[PDB]
RNA sequence: CGACUCUUAGCGGUGGAUCACUCGGCUCGUGCGUCGAUGAAGAACGCAGCUAGCUGCGAGAAUUAAUGUGAAUUGCAGGACACAUUGAUCAUCGACACUUCGAACGCACUUGCGGCCCCGGGUUCCUCCCGGGGCUACGCCUGUCUGAGCGUCGCU
RNA sequence: GCCGGCAGUCGGCAGAGCGAGAAAGAGAGUGGCGCGGACGCUACGCCGCGACGAGUAGGAGGGCCGCUGCGGUGAGCCUUGAAGCCUAGGGCGCGGGCCCGGGUGGAGCCGCCGCAGGUGCAGAUCUUGGUGGUAGUAGCAAAUAUUCAAACGAGAACUUUGAAGGCCGAAGUGGAGAAGGGUUCCAUGUGAACAGCAGUUGAACAUGGGUCAGUCGGUCCUGAGAGAUGGGCGAGCGCCGUUC
RNA sequence: UGCGAGUGCCUAGUGGGCCACUUUUGGUAAGCAGAACUGGCGCUGCGGGAUGAACCGAACGCCGGGUUAAGGCGCCCGAUG
RNA sequence: AACACGGACCAAGGAGUCUAACACGUGCGCGAGUCGGGGGCUCGCACGAAAGCCGCCGUGGCGCAAUGAAGGUGAAGGCCGGCGCGCUCGCCGGCCGAGGUGGGAUCCCGAGGCAGUCCGCCGAGGGCGCACCACCGGCCCGUCUCGCCCGCCGCGCCGGGGA
RNA sequence: CGCGACCUCAGAUCAGACGUGGCGACCCGCUGAAUUUAAGCAUAUUAGUCAGCGGAGGAGAAGAAACUAACCAGGAUUCCCUCAGUAACGGCGAGUGAACAGGGAAGAGCCCAGCGCCGAAUCCCCGCCCCGCGGCGGGGCGCGGGACAUGUGGCGUACGGAAGACCCGCUCCCCGGCGCCGCUCGUGGGGGGCCCAAGUCCUUCUGAUCGAGGCCCAGCCCGUGGACGGUGUGAGGCCGGUAGCGGCCCCCGGCGCGCCGGGCCCGGGUCUUCCCGGAGUCGGGUUGCUUGGGAAUGCAGCCCAAAGCGGGUGGUAAACUCCAUCUAAGGCUAAAUACCGGCACGAGACCGAUAGUCAACAAGUACCGUAAGGGAAAGUUGAAAAGAACUUUGAAGAGAGAGUUCAAGAGGGCGUGAAACCGUUAAGAGGUAAACGGGUGGGGUCCGCGCAGUCCGCCCGGAGGAUUCAACCCGGCGGCGCGGUCCGGCCGUGUCGGCGGCCCGGCGGAUCUCCCGCUCCCGUCGGCGGGGGACCGUCCCCCGACCGGCGACCGGCCGCCGCCGGGC
């Protein structure tokens, strides 16, 4: 369990926190973890959802080998959308149906140079842990 | 209305009282406030007692007790004339001086001047600077001794 | 309860004249709350029947010799394997009930060798039983931050601090008592006396330290000796089965005697 | 057999009790413990593309600047950005700004009347008029200036 | 209630009893083939006799009666269906209540050992909320009165137009203001809710629009009065007073 | 003649009573007021007196058989039909 | 049952709680002692605002001593032998050492019996007598009365002692 | 008749600053009741409490004795315990009710007027130069002004102090700037930002798994990380975090070292000579309030009103006399202490939408009263709106279909949907209102998945089958053993002996007595304390005996018996 006394720990305060929480913040906790390809050449766990990423589903009804892009990040409601994930609308329109970070693989970034320093950073500090405890 | 054999009681709760009841959750979170900050007390007095300064033979007053021997208020200037200390050199020392305490009898004296003639004994005054200036300490004595004294230093034996 | 709660209203009782029957309710007003009924414990909002206040007796205090007392029938009871079981442990495959290990214990600092510490010795089947006894907790508990319970496991004493209480800190059930810090709390919870125990090979020897013989003073309480025993032969079964008391006995009346 | 009335059962209505949930209260504990004439607290009035209420903001009015972070806000359109550029959104916020009343401060609260300087239109100061800016409240300290006294005195 | 009984299940390490009118032992000594025997005893338990069984205020004891939460405990239950609710089903306990069967329901819940309480409702002209009889009942009766045809519409006793007959009768049911109201004023559209019937209508709702001053008022002046400065009083916020 | 006796602590509720055989005060009398003993209702159901505070019998865990008290046995209504 | 009052119905809420002072009873620990209040010391507090420990372990509260308004005082005598008047009084050495009477649960001895020994058991009668009750005595403090004796650093408006 | 100084008093939109108001949980200074009790009530009590007023702070206040005590004396102030429900007060009724001492938390002392001595040696403001200037300071230059002798600064304050002579060995601290190294205990002082382990493995139930089973050592991997939250249920490994003496990057602070510019050359002891006390104040009388303070505890109004070997106090008023203890009428001072307001948090044997703050929601909102003020009700669709496209009746509200969802038997006040009440269907009954208890009877809906009716052991008869029964052999396990008294270990809330461990053992003692330290007296003699040393009680080693036990606590053979496996 958790030592430092400053931590939250509580049914209605980590609630409030999880669902008030600002637009930056949403950021980190909508975060999914990489292929398995990809975690032996990056070193590194879980990052946050992108605009321009493409996914595959690991549960729900459209669970599947399909791998998409997403659409959009709609981060109020802390989900996000896949192109070949919808459902059509009774009008015969399509309303793309959210899945949640949490239930999704990606299978490759879309990589800018704000990224790449991340990638090496999160390696970075896997290696510390490595060193300092062999 | 009394049925019997009861005292006759007087409680004293005819006044507001549970306006001003003072309860004592703060027992523990106390202790731990005056606990914390008596050792960041002796941390800032590296070598110096955590206890303060030195206090001395003092017999009771109020013939009930008339036996009991406790830690006084401070030193007098009579007791301080005879060890050759002067007043304004005996608190910056860790000597406990009062001015206001008399002195009526005689064995009593040389009790607090025997506390202090052989305090000075096992006293270790640092020299002010690195250099050690005259009536200091060797660099000897020094490096043997970097703790403090719990507890009130030479504690007093009834 | 706070105490100004169902009083800062300011209701006084309708005189008597009215089909209303004497509460003090609501002063005038376009509101739903108009002559309504408050400062009572039969109204809807109001007071309730005597508010709980800060200053109930919330702590007990017993006296030393009493909580000593306790805690030498809790470790007396760590032994005696029918309570040890009677409380619910795995025990079948201990080959020792008082188990003594090296201080080598003391120095590990990994899990994983803790782990392996307690399969070796056959105590990991308490730990596998605690692990199918998580569940949810039973009640409004789950709200209150008391969401999740399971069985208590072994108990390890230490008596030096140097990782032992780093290494048995995530297997769950297991509680990290000093020697000198004894808990009746947890060496015996829920009231009950059964407990299985963990002993290293200094915590063992400083029992006889802590409290000693009949014979001998605490040796670091100051003033403290074990009680005395009420009886010796506990064991009835061999003392009304002893020739010499059966030589006094009277031939016994077994015929049964009906209407 | 009917119509009406009573009980029970099923189903369908009024009603929101019970139950499980809870971004909320109560109590205790810890750290700090900070308002204002450089205009406090409070109040009024305004501010979003579509904005009534809440919240936020002050004519720079749903926020400006800077730092951190880094692809969004989103109910619907829109358009910035290339995230190869201090850069969308958020938090921090240390720079700037902060309408009117309000201790409220030119006089009183009708948002009406004033005066003293400076500037621009009037004009090429020559007075009106208009617009903008800085001042003009009480109590009191040190100092400065101008004064008063058949107060105490000298010079005359 | 019984000086109640039961540790005696003392078994090829054995001999299975102490209901029997009478104070005490189925007591030790020394000279003259076939391996066999039902239940039990949570000794806070089991078993045997005798007597008794009402009850207000009141007292005591037992609850394996019930609710909520806590420490243990059931290798407890649960999306192959938890809590809650219904039930002409099956039942248990004297009883408090409890266990199953069916249906709804979808996510937590229960037993035992102890602990703690904001713990059990039929009333208090109890509080809150909901629903009945009354009851489709009382009622929609103050100020003389409406009728005919056409238009809109799906729909007209109530809207509009035309005609007729009336009333208010110039101290008016008229034409304008002050105080007060604050968009109620005007156009279009709707008829969900209000106008105690209805409504195509309205002061209802949704969209927009609308108030223009040197000469009309405020602004200026003072009356009755209010109210600072000086002054005085007051522990004090401040108070007295308008030429002292 | 019958019954196992003595003794010490706390302790709720009560402190408006009523009726009846007998004795009896005031009052003409009272289902009036006020006293003594005993028994009842209060606190108590049951059979009977048609009905019922106190009248007679009789006091109560749930039942079967038998038998009675007081009352009764024309019908209501068990029993002299 | 009332021509006494409240009650149309239903669901939820709804009333002997807490603190302190006590008295008694009960359970536990220690015991002429008991207690840790408060404080301090261990590990950062998850659980822990818990636990453990103290020439603080007794400062202190209660109890072990009471009686007086107070100055104050304060809980045992008896036997034996000697010294003066047998003077039931003063002074010297040993003994019993916390009284006696009655009732007293239990236990001990126990005549006898269940040629002759041991283990039990019962037993008329006799006892030391638990607890507790009653009584008579004894002792301490306050007070009343009757009297004498003893002692000194200060001989007295001294102090103590008796019934 | 004017000018020029001085004193008093004005005017300033003079130059430069200062105060107002709010919050107010805690505190300080006033003012200040009645409900209530005393079974009434008037003193008393409530209570110096509620209300009212002013004032600040992060704490405030108080604070270094005109103290407590009578002791072998303690020694600022603040808080806790105890004294103590005590002394004392009280129609001595109800009730009210301290303080000393002791144990603790904390612990820090000082500065003026006066007396004096120094050439006003002092301070404020304006101008110029250097430094840094976002808490306007340091140094220098100015017949540049002002304050000040109606008293500034230095020494100096009751503990004595000051000035001279003489003895002792002497010279470091402070202020304003600048730079540098150690991240500077809660493990690195604080604040901010970003990160750091391990299954979405196989199969299976489901609308969705976070469910169930398995995964080479109970299973796969991490665990200095199995708290929590989210994710379509119930997650250590999906994610954020969590743990860590974990990592990286900024900002701020204090402690140390060095440099520059300044200020400061400030001791103690002996002897001699000097000085030293705060007035309408103490105190007394009276009055009123308060207090336990009682012939007046304390505070106020009036009157009287001082002294210096003096004055105050010493709980009974007054007079006399010995004493004991302080020095009032001036001021500053952190810490231990309180905190229902605010900021940021943590936690709960607490309530779970009529409960919990009035307010879980657009709550001090809607609304009410002219105003002071009063003041609600109101949580939940669904995993995801996927919020019902489209056909038909009706003008439409409303329907029938169709469609989505596991579910609308979840359809916009939509998680389940109780009772009162009402509508409809099935059955039954109905003129002594309805309803109830006992006893039956009849009719229903379901249950006994009943409808040729329960088995359990021994023996007898004939029909069938095993690789089988008794008795022997080997191996293993177990029980028992008065083996009358096998051998060997272990323990003892039993002892003896060696009194041995004594030193190759510690503890405690109100049992006694070479070394060290201190003062008194002339290297010595007497005192005090401590450390050895001896003694006593209690825990340990050796041999043997005896006792008990291994039946809360055993090892190997041996003898008997039982069980299992394998040979027959």
């Amino acid at each position: 369990m958790k030592f430092n006394p400053f931590v939250t720990s509580d049914r209605s305060k980590n609630r409030k926190r999880h669902f008030n929480a600002p637009s930056h913040i949403r950021r980190k906790i909508m975060s999914s973890p990489l292929s398995k390809e990809l975690r032996q050449k990056y070193n590194v766990r879980s990052m946050p959802i992108r605009k321009d990423d493409e996914v595959q589903v690991v549960r729900g009804h459209y669970k599947g080998q399909q791998i998409g892009k997403v659409v959009q990040v709609y981060r109020k409601k802390y989900v996000i959308y896949i192109e070949r994930v919808q459902r059509e609308k009774a009008n015969g329109t399509t309303v793309h149906v959210g899945i949640h970070p949490s239930k999704v693989v990606i299978t490759r970034l879309k990589l800018d140079k704000d990224r790449k320093k991340i990638l090496e950073r999160k390696a970075k500090s896997r290696q510390v842990g490595k060193e300092k405890g062999k | 209305a009394p049925s019997r054999n009861g005292m006759i009681l007087k409680p004293h709760f005819h006044k507001d009282w549970q306006r001003r009841v003072a309860t004592w959750f703060n027992q523990p979170a106390r202790k731990i406030r005056r606990r914390k900050a008596r050792q960041a007390r002796a941390r800032r007095i590296a070598p110096r007692p955590a206890s303060g300064p030195l206090r001395p033979i003092v017999r009771c007053p109020t013939v009930r007790y008339h036996t009991k021997v406790r830690a006084g208020r401070g030193f007098s200037l009579e007791e301080l004339r005879v060890a050759g200390i002067h007043k304004k050199v005996a608190r910056t020392i860790g000597i406990s001086v009062d001015p206001r305490r008399r002195n009526k009898s005689t064995e009593s004296l040389q009790a607090n001047v025997q506390r202090l003639k052989e305090y000075r004994s096992k006293l270790v005054l640092f020299p002010r600077k690195p250099s050690a200036p005259k009536k200091g300490d060797s660099s000897a004595e020094e490096l043997k001794l970097a703790t403090q004294l719990t507890g009130p230093v030479m504690p007093i034996r009834n | 309860v706070s105490e100004l709660a169902g009083h800062q209203t300011s209701a006084e009782s309708w005189g008597t004249g009215r089909a209303v029957a004497r509460i003090p309710r609501v002063r005038g007003g376009g509101t739903h709350r108009s002559g309504q009924g408050a400062f009572g414990n039969m109204c809807r909002g109001g007071r309730m029947f005597a508010p709980t206040k800060t200053w109930r007796r919330w702590h007990r205090r017993v006296n030393t010799t009493q909580k000593r007392y306790a805690i030498c029938s809790a470790l007396a009871a760590s032994a005696l394997p029918a309570l040890v079981m009677s409380k619910g442990h795995r025990i079948e495959e201990v080959p020792e009930l008082p188990l003594v290990v090296e201080d080598k214990v003391e120095g590990y600092k990994k899990t994983k060798e803790a782990v392996l510490l307690l399969k070796k010795l056959k105590a990991w089947n308490d730990i596998k039983k605690v692990y199918a006894s998580q569940r949810m907790r039973a009640g409004k508990g789950k709200m209150r931050n008391r969401r999740r319970i399971q069985r208590r496991g072994p108990c390890v004493i230490y008596n030096e601090d140097n990782g032992i209480v780093k290494a048995f800190r995530n297997i769950p059930g297991i509680t990290l008592l000093n020697v000198t810090k004894l808990n009746i709390l947890k060496l015996a919870p829920g009231g009950h006396v059964g407990r299985f125990c963990i002993w290293t090979e200094s915590a063992f020897r400083k029992l006889d330290d802590l409290y000693g013989t009949w014979r001998k003073a605490a040796s670091l309480k100051s003033n403290y000796n074990l009680p005395m025993h009420k009886m010796l032969n506990t064991d009835l079964s061999r003392i009304l089965k002893s020739p010499e008391i059966q030589r006094a006995l009277r031939a016994p009346r077994k015929k049964i005697h009906r209407r």
